[PDB]
RNA sequence: CCGUGAGGGAAAGGUGAAAAGAACCCCGGGAGGGGAGUGAAAUAGAGCCUGAAACCGUGGGCUUACAAGCAGUCACGGCCC
RNA sequence: CGAAUGCCGGCAUGAGUAACGAUAAAGAGGGUGAGAAUCCCUCUCGCCGUAAGCCCAAGGGUUCCUACGCAAUGGUCGUCA
RNA sequence: UCGAUGUCGGCUCGUCGCAUCCUGGGGCUGAAGAAGGUCCCAAGGGUUGGGCUGUUCGCCCAUUAAAGCGGCACGCGAGCUGGGUUCAGAACGUCGUGAGACAGUUCGGUCUCUAUCCGCCACGGGCGCAGGAGGCUUGAGGGGGGCUCUUCCUAGUACGAGAGGACCGGAAGGGACGCACCUCUGGUUUCCCAGCUGUCCCUCCAGGGGCAUAAGCUGGGUAGCCAUGUGCGGAAGGGAUAACCGCUGAAAGCAUCUAAGCGGGAAGCCCGCCCCAAGAUGAGGCCUCCCACGGCGUCAAGCCGGUAAGGACCCGGGAAGACCACCCGGUGGAUGGGCCGGGGGUGUAAGCGCCGCGAGGCGUUGAGCCGACCGGUCCCAAUCGUCCGAGGUCU
């Protein structure tokens, strides 16, 4: 559950490190974020000449969530932190690799060529 | 809204358990004791366990039983008079009647609280 | 309108193709049929249909033999489906077959009287910073001189729950005939044991 | 002495008409089955003493 | 009506029993998985087994895995999509039925505080019974 | 009684002619009563002459749970005396 | 005298309502008695113990002890003080 | 109104207007399409989160179908707050010889447990319903609810030089909201289980008890209650209409939607859906029960005590509940307690044996303990009883 305000670890190449949540952009007052939704976030760290830098408004898409994700078939999944992949506007990711795994939510949400990249899709 | 479970109450947790223990001592000391019907019925199961591990005679009911009765003497009591008096019934070894008349005091409904027979 | 009785066993999950299904089991038993309401005598069509066995004998009056079907006469009294006339024997749960689509009514369980904030989900006071005893409360209900009144049912605390309920439109999950089940898929008024009303629902 | 307080003061009608539910019901009482004595149902009386139910005293 | 319970484990006729017994120890594996069209190919999930909550028909289990970096668990029901569940070393071990305490300093840590059940896997590789003397009386 | 103090500053009168102030008996732990007895009178029985009004009751007569009001007034009608 | 947030007194209303004064905590068996959860005893239980124990000075003025007692004073009760 | 009508802003809680921000209908367009503009009809439902300032307001950030404008003592302090302002302190600038002052700033500054009446939310008691009862019901009349977005298919098709790009119809997903639920996910679970410290104690070791919160601490945790979890809902459909568009058609040999008659036409109106409801004294209906004068007035209660069908009382209880009520039991009994079995939680009890000098470790052992949950079993308790309650007025 992403709110306006969260930390998300950014899963990718970009050069960013960590965005702080500003909106999910779901509809006109949607309260969270789960993997798969997409969000505008402020760029908090990042790391020398990448293609983004602080003080960045970017929009990302969550790949990981804290708070367990329940699939329909009964289970469950969760992860250690909350990630997410810097998207641009067309939603393509604007780095090339992708690290840690990405639950699968993604594959059947369109961000195909995040899934490809991943190291794993649980 | 709750009592969807079961128990009594009135007094915080340390000072309920303290209670039961001390009637119990003591209906196990006289056999009949009077007290007020709601006390009375929250007893008879309390006491009814402590008897019933009393028909095993094990020890380790003994010293389970001693956790609640810590008199030595009144569990040795317990153990050899009391247990043997029952040993065939199944469950059931406290009985309760309600007196008529009240505290003239306060108006507390009593009743009796008896190691069966 | 098709309509039987029966009673909230439980609920738990099974499978279906490859998803769990969250599913509430009832107890639509055998009910016979013990009266019918007709727009000549009755002026609007209905069957008084009977549920739950057993009783010894504590029918006195009400020993409505009028029917055979007096059968012992059930416990949980009788109830009306309306619009329903069905082979005057009983109605089992045969009269549902799994993919239908079913409206359930049970009363609700009973939370007594409550507060503003879980009867109707009031925002209720803050925990801090200002005030300290108004973090449950209602806050204004009013405005001033005019109308110097308050509005008909303007929500307030008070009895909540315990009350008639009916959730619509819940897919027929299953029906196991031999044992008087029948599966829905979840949410169901009321508490396990309490008696309900399965009918036809309302969708075209 | 502070904040609400009566506007009026209620009239003797408007007092007693609302105790119109203060009236007190009687003891319910049966004659115990061992001897002659009325006492409450399901209760040991001392009168008799229930079918030896730990009863006062008796010679 | 006068047995909600047994009218429930009626229904529950959809329990499995093909799967190996096991507590909080080491377990991991599985399992099936329909994507992108087919119900077919099977990931495996490998890990410690950090919880267990029984309730007959549906009681579920959590298993623990560090992928790449990121700790992950899953939360498998027990019946339904589980073609195998195999199990690596039985460890257990664990004086705590729940043993969440496991995320916070996991490591090395982990393999020390969870020494291995040196004892229900001797009766793993006993009790195993591989006699294939079968067609022979 | 109040105030440290200077000082402030209350309330409260009446049995009967005569105590003749109710022996004794009955219920009650007592209080209090019921009888008995005193007296012209005891609803003169004791903080007792007379003992008003507010106020609290018991009994009775008329009257009220589809009506709404500065509570009364004018008019018929019913019930009771 | 009907009014002066009048003055003295009495009795109402709110009302069988809020309260009954630290959340350290009670239970039972005997006894006494006309009657006591409330007095006495016994046994359990909880609290204080740089004390909620002991002693002195001030202030208080018989509150000390004991025998009869329970109208009232004790925030209930009372045989207890 | 000065023998007092508390004053800004916020919070809470709504409710109304329409001069409409979005959504729905529609006319004109300098409307090709798509996207706009403007006016008419239309509040049913909607109308986001933040940064700054006490702010209202505004200015920004990021979204949105939209981020409407007003009223209700600039709604709402016997509902909360007290940040702004208006008491006493202090200081700056400034004015004044001064004491002091200033619609100038600056720091600080006591907003009163008790609701009588109306009103409102809930729950009863009384009587009435023109025999008395136990059930099941009709629905006058109320209330609830009415939201909206994206994508795909029609179809890259009408339209268009191009770029772009529809109507109508049809699908699949969302967001907020509403009701109910606990299977799952995730909470709590005050003693269910275990672990731990200090101290006092039981009984010296071992094993235990109190206290260290009104849980000593720690790790867990069933039932129940829950949202973050789960399932459903908005409809569809019928009817009358708004603006608007017509058919036929005179007055006015043409024309005209109008004058007569007939149509089409909105997220709106009525009904449909869910809930309450016959105190609907206009007190309704259907089914089944019990029915008689026995003694007594002005001879059908205007009458007394037993009665009848039934009903209270009392008891054992309840996912019912403040009380009351409501619901289920009362020995012809499984209602509560216990006992037994199973769930479920703890996570290998004590004791004993073996290994180690010892802390400890193996084993017996998934042992021991064990609330509520699903059920069995009359072992304990619902002993025994009592009191009400017809005898039914008119063509
Ligand atoms: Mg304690
Ligand atoms: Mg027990
Ligand atoms: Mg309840
Ligand atoms: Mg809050
Ligand atoms: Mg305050
Ligand atoms: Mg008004
Ligand atoms: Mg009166
Ligand atoms: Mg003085
Ligand atoms: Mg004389
Ligand atoms: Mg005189
Ligand atoms: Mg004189
Ligand atoms: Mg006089
Ligand atoms: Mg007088
Ligand atoms: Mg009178
Ligand atoms: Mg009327
Ligand atoms: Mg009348
Ligand atoms: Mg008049
Ligand atoms: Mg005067
Ligand atoms: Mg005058
Ligand atoms: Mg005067
Ligand atoms: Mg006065
Ligand atoms: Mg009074
Ligand atoms: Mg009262
Ligand atoms: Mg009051
Ligand atoms: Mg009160
Ligand atoms: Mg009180
Ligand atoms: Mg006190
Ligand atoms: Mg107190
Ligand atoms: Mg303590
Ligand atoms: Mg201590
Ligand atoms: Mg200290
Ligand atoms: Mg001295
Ligand atoms: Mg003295
Ligand atoms: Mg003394
Ligand atoms: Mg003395
Ligand atoms: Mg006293
Ligand atoms: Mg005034
Ligand atoms: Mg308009
Ligand atoms: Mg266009
Ligand atoms: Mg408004
Ligand atoms: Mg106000
Ligand atoms: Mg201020
Ligand atoms: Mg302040
Ligand atoms: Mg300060
Ligand atoms: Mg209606
Ligand atoms: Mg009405
Ligand atoms: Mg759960
Ligand atoms: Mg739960
Ligand atoms: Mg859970
Ligand atoms: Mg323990
Ligand atoms: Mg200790
Ligand atoms: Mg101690
Ligand atoms: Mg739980
Ligand atoms: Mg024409
Ligand atoms: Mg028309
Ligand atoms: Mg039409
Ligand atoms: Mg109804
Ligand atoms: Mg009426
Ligand atoms: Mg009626
Ligand atoms: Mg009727
Ligand atoms: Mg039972
Ligand atoms: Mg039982
Ligand atoms: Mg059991
Ligand atoms: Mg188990
Ligand atoms: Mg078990
Ligand atoms: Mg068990």
């Amino acid at each position: 559950m992403i709110q306006p305000q969260t930390y998300l670890e950014v899963a990718d190449n970009t050069g960013a490190r960590k965005i702080m949540c500003i909106r999910v952009l779901k509809g006109s007052n949607a309260k969270y974020a789960t993997v798969g939704d997409v969000i505008v976030a402020s760029v908090k760290e990042a790391i020398p000449r990448g293609a983004v830098k602080e003080g960045d408004v970017v929009k990302a898409v969550v790949v990981r969530t804290k708070k367990e994700i329940k699939r329909p078939d009964g289970s469950a999944i969760r992860f250690d932190d909350n990630a997410a992949v810097i998207i641009n506007n067309q939603l393509e990711p604007r780095g090339t690799r992708v690290f840690g795994p990405v639950a699968r939510e993604l594959r059947e949400k369109g961000f195909m060529k995040i899934v490809s990249l991943a190291p794993e899709v649980l | 809204r709750h009592l969807k479970s079961g128990r009594k109450l009135n007094r915080h947790s340390s000072h309920r358990l303290a209670l039961y223990r001390n009637q119990a001592k003591s209906l196990l000391t006289h056999g009949r004791i009077t007290t007020t019907v709601p006390k009375a019925k929250e007893l008879r199961g309390f006491v009814d366990h402590l008897i019933h591990l009393a028909k095993r005679g094990d020890l380790h009911a003994r010293r389970l039983v001693l956790r609640d009765l810590q008199d030595v003497k009144l569990v040795r009591k317990l153990f050899d008079e009391i247990a043997p008096r029952y040993r065939d019934r199944q469950g059931g070894y406290t009985r309760v009647l309600k007196l008529a008349e009240r505290r003239r005091g306060d108006g507390a409904p009593l009743a009796l609280v008896e190691l069966v027979e | 309108m098709k309509g039987i009785l029966g009673v909230k066993v439980g609920m738990t999950r099974i499978f279906r193709d490859d998803r769990a299904v969250p599913v509430t089991v009832i107890l639509a038993g055998p009910c016979p049929v013990v009266q019918r309401r007709t727009p000549e005598k009755d002026g609007y069509t209905a069957v008084q249909l009977g549920f739950l066995p057993q009783n010894p004998k504590r029918v006195n009056r009400p020993l409505k033999g009028h029917f055979a079907k007096a059968g012992v006469e059930p416990v949980r009294i009788l109830r009306e489906i309306r619009d329903f006339n069905p082979e005057g024997d009983t109605v089992t749960v045969e009269i549902f077959k799994p993919g239908e689509r079913v409206d359930v009514t049970g009363t609700s369980k009973g939370r007594g009287f409550a507060g503003v904030m879980k009867r109707w989900n009031f925002a209720g006071g803050p925990d801090s910073h200002g005030a300290h005893k108004i973090h449950r409360h209602p806050g204004s209900i009013g405005n001033r001189k005019t109308p110097g009144r308050v509005y008909k049912g303007k929500k307030m605390a008070g009895h909540y729950g315990a009350e008639r309920v009916t959730v619509m439109n819940l897919e027929v999950v299953d029906v196991i005939p031999e044992e008087n089940l029948l599966l829905v898929k979840g949410a169901v008024p009321g508490p396990n044991g309490g008696l309900v009303i399965v009918r036809e629902t309302k969708k075209a | 002495a502070k904040h609400p307080v009566p506007k009026k003061k209620t009239s003797k009608a408007r007092r007693d008409a609302r105790r119109s539910h203060h009236a007190l019901t009687p003891p319910t009482l049966v004659p115990c089955p061992e001897c002659k004595a009325m006492k409450p149902p399901h209760t040991v009386c001392p009168e008799c003493g229930y079918y030896a139910g730990r009863k006062v005293l008796e010679v | 009506m006068n047995r909600g319970a047994l009218i429930k484990l009626v229904e529950s006729r959809y329990v499995r029993t093909d799967l190996p017994e096991f507590r909080p120890g080491d377990t991991v594996r599985v399992s099936y998985k329909v994507k992108e069209g087919n119900r077919t190919r099977i990931q495996d999930f490998e890990g410690i087994v950090i919880r267990i909550r029984r309730n007959g028909f549906n009681t579920t289990f959590t298993v623990r895995k560090v992928s790449y970096g990121v700790g992950v668990e899953r939360i498998f029901p027990l019946h339904s999509p589980l073609i195998q569940k195999i199990d690596i070393v039985q460890r257990g071990r664990a004086r705590r039925a729940k043993l969440y305490f496991i995320r916070n300093l996991s490591d090395r840590e982990i393999r020390r505080k969870l020494r291995a059940d040196r004892k229900r896997i001797d009766q793993d590789r006993a009790a195993e019974r591989a006699a294939k003397e079968e067609a022979q009386k």
